């Protein structure tokens, strides 16, 4: 099977969300186009520069990376380090925030920022797309924003490794292996689903089964989970998410252990059975399926942890636009009127150049 | 200072110990008039199966010649420096390293001119002197090419460290080869002198001397046969190792010198060499210099073994028996010419 | 309210002024002693005219001693605290700036010596070196005695 | 060659802090806060006679050891070709066992006098024993130390007589006589110990 | 109260992370590339 | 003060365990490999 | 009554006495496996003899281990801080001796080991090295039992 | 009542006897395979057969993990000063054993493979020459599970 | 592109460093009971310094192995099981840190 | 009356006083010994002229041991505490100019040993100078004495 | 009103005088003494020309002993703690001054022996160079009769 | 041309050695519970490490194989493939610093 | 002749160093005020190692 044609879709994606950004899509695309539009002109000319030739080469990838770029960037709300808004911004009801036991709060307020409480019983209500601008302009967007980043993160690597371990069935049905489908393909993803696709539901359960009337001492997704891995089980002390888990984890961790031996040695036992009917070192063959069943396991466990470089990167450029606002473009306003104006120009020139 | 004395046992009592016994087991003058009074080479032989020496005649042809006794003394030697050499550790195995370089540069010398003039590499092989090796493969089959031989010094042969001054092949035709084996040998003899200042220790105090008298020697002599042959004074001088009394002030003299007396001028300033250029009178049935300079070296590497905690007894013990060799090989010399009027032509090894 | 420690900080003043000194100069001599023994074989008539960086490794110590004499002279058991400041900083300063110029001394002295054993045109070069070590010895002399009267 | 510039880094480190401290300390007039007495009231005797014991034990073992292999190696070596060195060299791994025995009896002189104290406050209370346990430490590594280098001559000289006895073996007496010079320091050692341990009594 | 053995636990963990950091960094320093094939070529 | 009377001899006894160990250390770091056999 | 910290040091003695001792081992084992590698080329019928430093510095590490489970044994929380640095001399001698005899075995094992392979004859005086310094060790062991009683 | 940081010791004890383990087993397999990787280029018939001190440092791996989980899985607050450090001198003691035991299993056992390299009658010696470093490694296990029970 | 294995085996070794690193750092706060605190400082030296062992053996033996299974391919495959062994001394400090992350 | 522990002066007063000369007479004797049998290898007759600096040695040994004998004779439990600074200061005192003496006289007496090797008429110079280190030891003692005695 | 501990200072002076000054002459009999035993082989009639930096070296020897005998026999028990500071200082410095002296001497007379080997003209400036190293041993002197009478 | 190409990827130590230092020199202030002030500390230092880490992986590596792409052209790919895991690990310096930055 | 220039440079080294430490003692008093004491070191080690 070609990947090609998968990564051709893939591979913008991933792209796109380590580049999460609206207004960089658009340069980059207009890029793009401008050496597409250039495509006959830039044919019939020498460039000894081999950058701008490989670069060209892959100028319809460019244009993928860049049209995915910018959705990505619509989706997390952000364009230069700034939130789109669309006047959706429907959650917090700031005069009846007032109405809420909050009296003369400015007062208090000309030192401190006083963060709004959860479930007032008179705020709800999500935004019409990505996060909310509120957001943007929070204190505490850093705790907000970066948790479901990181399970976004592992979600979408863990949809990502499926689709290639179907593949590898569709090669052994291909080539007629029913070796590597009985003691190959199954075993090893009912073995990495029983973990990792339940880890999946308990992320969308919890998320949509637990609110803020339950807070105070809500559950913890990395508690639950290191209980199932370590078989301790606490009477208190974690907000059970529903009855008679603790007996369905028991269940997953057992079939993910059972699931071991199939690729370690039940292939090679039926290749040395049929060949002594028949009558090949053993050995060897054994030791080939035993580095095939470690190599697959840890492949799992790093890749798994491993995808949160989606999250690594994303925050790394959302701080750098953020820094760079900060920094060069938050400088350049000024209550003067036309020597503001004046520094601007020049400002917003250096501006672009480190941008781009 | 306190660094010698303590480690040096910890890993080479051993091997201090065999070169003493080995030391001691020298032949003496006594041993070397019981040879000369054989009048005959298997008097020879029986005299050498008096001691340890002998005995490797056995299982070979009657008839007895120099060659057989040179090939015999050479077996020996390379036999018991191979065996000391392989068990022994790496202070040690440097050492034995330089000691082989001074060889490894023979031979190298050897192997070219046979790809200039094309021949073969393995008629060559038997003629390169023992301690070669040359165990590393493509400098073997090179399809005589200098390009291949060069390569395969500067890869695999471990002399590429006096090969980065000796490169590009030109030096390898145009120049000749008596003095890139000069130019690599002054080269060689510096880069061992630093590496023995580095242990500066007993072995320092050792080594620095004699390699000084050596370079000092060499640079003499070079000076003295220059006379008669085409060499330009600067080419002369670039072939004085600098790690010698000579190198702050001497060399220069030597540089412009033109004549013998003005060669024994320069050596009258340093009494050390005043006394050997005096006992060396070049009469006519007499010692001549080099045999001065042979006894020198003879009676330093003796000094040496007054010090248990240097790794200059190893090369001591290689000098003084190799003039053994040398001497022995004399002797037969005189004996097959009937030049018994000449016996008395060998330097002794105390 | 006057304390012994004053005492015991002018008196280490003193001390390291010396000692430091006495540091340079020696170094300085053996330095220029082994390069005079080794130019005197080719060049056995300049013998006279090869003293001269040990008189200046000398002159370190003239500039040492006073300043650690003079501090010495100057000792008492009614100190405020402040020119035992004073003299335990003179003291260090021209102490190792004495052993700073005494190595300065012997390296130069040295090598100057070596060049010379051919080329005896380099003496007065020599001599333009020494005078710049003997700069280094008086900026070490100079602050000690301004300290010593402050 | 790192192992020794961590050691004079580790040395140079100590010394600068200790000399930061103590002129900070003479500057800021503190009161008697590097208080000698609360160093040395608050010390155990204990540990002054277990510590004499052991370095006295401990040093003497490590001289011994010393020349042991020195010694091995020696004769090892010069016994290639001359084995008849097997008759007579022996006689120093003999002294490195002496080097022990000075030790260990010792230790056992020291160790005959372990007692108990059953008092808390140290003002004035056993002070016959603190000075009497202290001697035991200096005693203790008096020969401990003592019986170390002695072990260590006799094996570096039993070497040279070793390598010597190769190619002559009528000299060894006259090799071993530097050896005996070498047991006669390490009784000066046995007799200082001897002299500090002759006056004291523990609880 | 009691900051002595406050001062003392902490000065340890600081000299031994400092002790364990500066010698992997003396190990890492002096890393031998192999200073042969190529780099034969390039001397 | 500056220090807890309690584990001053503590603190001894641990330079002097420290003090042997790295005797011990540097006298392992010595050990070195065999080089080619003889014959 | 009872000292404060009166059990860590029994403890850290036993565990010196193991750690020294097996070091000595370890130096043991470390530089005669080198002489055998090195020697049963030229005349493997002698591999057998040159165990016989080998399970002598493991006699070695079985000293060290019988003090350390001696001090094990007879710790206890209601220490009057004289028990506790019994077993702590106790402890570290033995272990520092157990060090010594056992570098004294490994390298006089390597040598003699040579030895046997080029003279026979030295054979018995490398037994004789390698029983001097198991007594060594010996006396490393027995004035510890000693101590752990006084 | 208890003292506190009480507990604070046995845990560092796991973490010694953790890391000191993991750096054995990290040098005695690595100067091995290096072994390997130089002799089986040429002789590539005994791959199968110098695979055992690469087990080796694993079983001082998992000597290390027992103990540092076994102390890890023991912990509690309300500790009288007297077990945590118990704790501490068991981790110390295996940890240090197992690091002994990697180096010299390591560099014994790249002796032997180029042992066996030119002498094929070596390698069940140099097996037992393994197992003695091993043992020691062990001796060090017991002490330590002696004092973490205790 | 074979040769590569030893790198990502570096990578994974970073993975294990990570990993518990982020759980320390989630798992923090400023009114801690001082016995918790303590665990996570005793695992965060434990998988830094096992981490470490298997950064030195990755890199040693990938180099050794990389020289090696260009003259002779059959030392391949062991130098891939050296680098699986590698993995589990990390994986072996990894076991402890998360031991001592919720104990 | 007497300040406690005041004793602990004199002790060290001992040792030091025979410690660093004892560590200096065994230095000059063992490395004149190896000399000597390197002599003892190239020629016998002047074995009865080999004696010199070993005597000398022992001479700084009892340099060292008549002070720490007379230290170790006026121990006692009530000292002053101003007699035992005189005491430790005389003690390494003495102690360390042994250790100057010993090792000075090793370094000349191995050089006078291949000096008088290849010319017996060296002999009487280097005795001279052998001589002067034991003058210098004999220094080493006799402030040792005044203090001790003060 | 003095304090304990106010004579401490002056003994540790008078030691460090001898001490520094008895190092300074050990190596100048180390240097210049291995120097003749390797020069002399050559030229013995030189044996009486060259004893000249060793009895400097004396010299030196003689400047710490009456120094220290000058500090012993001034010290007393009641002292004002500001005279033990002045004998601290002077017995310091004119110790390590002497030692300068010392190496100072070392080295040239080392060079000097075998540059008046080679040249005998040499010894018309090696005495000079040898009264400039005393001309700092003197240096010493001065410093040490300023501080200790003060 | 291809000389420039680790040494762009080289700047990117210094840009992350200013990401999180400007951060916390905008965001600093006086009255600090001196809890976050050990979290900056420990943030600072990460990252810091993480650049010599980086630093040092990124010098011998782009070297040796900018030697190697001298000589063999092929060599360019496994260049820059090696390359990238020296940012990747610079990257879990600087997710660790932020994580500790913003706790 | 020409080759002393550095050598000129090197006392004019030490001359940056020389005069500022006469200004400090110029400006040095018993009665200072704790905080002009304290510009005097930094100023001094500054240029001190400066000139180094």
């Amino acid at each position: 099977i070609n990947p090609a044609p998968y990564t051709v879709i893939t591979f913008p994606f991933l792209f796109a969300v380590m580049f999460g950004d609206f207004g960089h899509g658009i340069l980059m695309t207009l890029f793009a186009v401008w050496m597409v539009l250039r495509e006959s002109r830039i044919l019939s000319q020498k460039h000894e520069n081999e950058m701008f030739s490989m670069v060209f080469s892959g100028r319809y990838i460019i244009l993928l990376m860049g049209l995915f770029s910018i959705y990505t960037g619509l989706i997390y709300n952000d364009c230069f380090s700034k939130s789109l808004n669309i006047f959706g911004s429907s959650w917090s009801v700031r005069p009846m925030f007032t109405q809420g036991n909050w009296t003369e709060e400015t007062l208090l307020g000309s030192s401190v920022l006083q963060l709004n409480p959860a479930i007032p019983g008179v705020f709800g209500g999500p935004y019409p797309f990505g996060i909310d601008p509120i957001w943007n302009i929070a204190t505490n967007k850093l705790t907000f924003l970066n948790s479901f980043k990181m399970k976004m993160s592992v979600i979408l690597g863990i949809i990502h490794m499926l689709f290639g371990v179907s593949l590898s069935l569709f090669n052994h049905i291909y080539f007629k292996k029913p070796l590597n489908i009985y003691f190959g393909f199954i075993p090893e993803i009912i073995f990495m689903s029983s973990l990792f696709g339940y880890l999946v539901i308990l992320i969308f359960y919890k998320w949509t089964a637990y609110d803020a009337h339950s807070s105070r001492n809500a559950p913890s997704l990395l508690i639950h989970f290191i209980n199932m891995f370590l078989f301790s089980y606490p009477e208190s002390g974690n907000a059970m998410l529903y009855s008679g888990q603790k007996g369905i984890q028991c269940f997953l961790i057992v079939v993910a252990m059972l699931c071991v031996p199939w690729m370690l040695l039940f292939k090679p036992l039926i290749l040395r059975h049929q060949y002594l009917r028949k009558k090949f070192d053993f050995g060897d063959t054994m030791v080939h399926q035993a580095i095939h069943t470690i190599e697959y396991c840890l492949g799992c466990i790093s890749n798994t942890a491993s995808y949160l470089r989606l999250w690594a990167l994303s925050l790394a450029h959302a701080q750098l636009s953020e820094v760079l606002w900060t920094m060069v473009i938050h400088i350049g306003l000024h209550v003067r009127s036309l020597a503001g104006g004046l520094g601007l120009f020049f400002i917003f020139a250096a501006f672009a150049t480190l941008t781009v | 200072s306190f660094f010698p004395e303590l480690y040096f046992n910890v890993d080479n009592g051993y091997l201090e110990g065999l070169v003493r016994g080995l030391k001691a087991g020298v032949l003496s003058q006594a041993d070397y008039l019981n040879l000369v009074q054989c009048e005959t080479l298997e008097d020879l032989k029986l005299h050498l199966q008096s001691t340890d020496y002998g005995n490797f005649l056995a299982n070979e042809a009657s008839p007895l010649t120099v060659s057989v006794i040179d090939d015999k003394l050479k077996e020996k030697m390379v036999v018991e420096f191979r065996h000391m050499r392989n068990h022994a550790y790496e202070p040690l195995a440097s050492f034995l390293d330089f000691i082989t370089y001074s060889y490894m540069i023979d031979n190298v010398i050897l192997l070219i001119t046979g790809t200039l003039h094309q021949r073969s590499i393995a008629e060559l092989v038997p003629k390169c002197h023992p301690l070669g090796s040359f165990e590393q493969m493509e400098a073997v089959n090179i399809a005589q090419t200098p390009a291949e031989l060069y390569n395969a010094i500067l890869v695999d042969t471990p002399l590429a460290a006096f090969f980065q001054d000796c490169i590009s092949e030109q030096d390898l035709d145009e120049m000749n080869i008596e003095i890139i084996r000069n130019t690599l040998y002054k080269a060689y003899l510096e880069s061992f002198y630093k590496f023995c200042t580095l242990l500066g220790g007993t072995t320092a105090d050792a080594m620095c001397p004699i390699l000084e008298f050596e370079a000092d020697r060499r640079a003499f002599i070079i000076t003295i046969n220059s006379f008669g042959t085409e060499l330009s004074k600067e080419d002369r001088a670039k072939l004085f190792p600098h790690c010698g009394r000579l190198y702050p002030e001497g060399l220069a003299q030597l540089a412009r010198a033109d004549d013998y007396e003005q060669v024994k001028n320069v050596a009258d300033y340093y009494p050390e060499y005043k006394l050997l250029f005096e006992g060396a009178g070049s009469n006519p049935g007499d010692k001549t210099l080099e045999d001065r300079f042979f006894e020198h070296e003879v009676k330093l590497n003796k000094l040496a073994f007054l010090n248990q905690f240097h790794f200059g007894v190893f090369y001591a013990f290689v000098k003084l028996k190799e003039q053994e060799c040398r001497n022995i090989v004399w002797i037969a010399e005189c004996i097959a010419q009937r030049h018994r009027a000449k016996i008395d032509n060998y330097i002794p090894i105390f | 309210n006057n304390p012994e420690y004053s005492s015991f900080f002018g008196v280490m003043g003193a001390s390291s002024a010396m000692v430091f000194s006495a540091m340079g100069a020696a170094y300085g001599t053996a330095k220029s002693g082994t390069g005079i023994a080794a130019m005197s074989v080719m060049r056995p008539e300049l013998i006279m005219k090869s003293i001269i960086p040990v008189v200046m490794a000398g002159i370190i110590a003239i500039y040492g001693l006073v300043v650690a004499v003079l501090i010495a002279n100057s000792l008492t058991d009614g100190i405020t605290l402040y020119r035992s400041f004073l003299q335990l900083g003179a003291g260090l300063s021209v102490g190792l700036s004495g052993l700073a110029a005494g190595f300065a001394i012997g390296i130069v002295g040295d090598a100057g010596v070596r060049g010379t054993a051919q080329q005896p045109r380099l003496f007065v070069g020599m001599i333009l070196i020494l005078i710049f070590a003997e700069v280094l010895g008086l900026y070490g002399l100079i602050v000690a005695l301004i300290l010593s009267t402050k | 060659t790192g192992l020794e510039l961590l050691y004079l880094g580790i040395f140079v480190a100590f010394w600068a802090c200790m000399v930061v401290v103590g002129i900070c300390y003479t500057i800021f007039d503190l009161g008697f806060r590097f208080d000698v007495a609360w160093f040395l009231t608050e010390t155990s005797p204990f540990m002054w006679s277990n510590l004499g014991i052991g370095l006295a034990i401990s040093l003497s073992v490590v001289g011994a050891a010393w020349g042991i292999y020195i010694t091995g190696s020696s004769i090892i070596g010069g016994g290639v070709k001359a084995p008849r060195i097997k008759t007579k060299n022996l006689v120093s791994i003999i002294f490195c066992e002496a080097v022990a025995i000075y030790g260990i009896i010792m230790a056992i002189v020291i160790s005959n006098m372990a007692e108990p104290f059953s008092a808390t406050e140290p003002k004035a209370i056993g002070h016959r024993n603190y000075h009497a346990g202290y001697s035991m430490f200096g005693a203790g590594l008096t020969v401990g130390l003592s019986n170390l280098f002695c072990g260590v001559c006799v094996g570096i000289v039993g070497s040279g007589a070793a390598l010597a006895d190769a190619q002559n073996p009528s000299l060894f007496v006259k090799i071993l006589i530097v050896e005996i010079f070498g047991s006669a320091i390490g009784l000066f050692g046995v007799i200082v110990a001897i002299l500090q341990t002759s006056r004291v009594k523990m609880g | 109260l009691e900051y002595s053995v406050v001062f003392n636990l902490v000065l340890w963990i600081m000299i031994g992370l400092a002790l364990a950091v500066i010698i992997t960094s003396y190990n890492i320093w002096n890393m031998d590339p192999g200073y042969d094939s190529i780099i034969y070529r390039m001397t | 003060g500056f220090f807890s009377p309690g584990i001053w001899m503590g603190l001894l006894t641990t330079l002097f365990m420290l003090f042997i160990f790295t005797y011990g250390l540097h006298m392992i770091l010595s050990l070195k490999t065999m080089d080619r056999f003889d014959d």
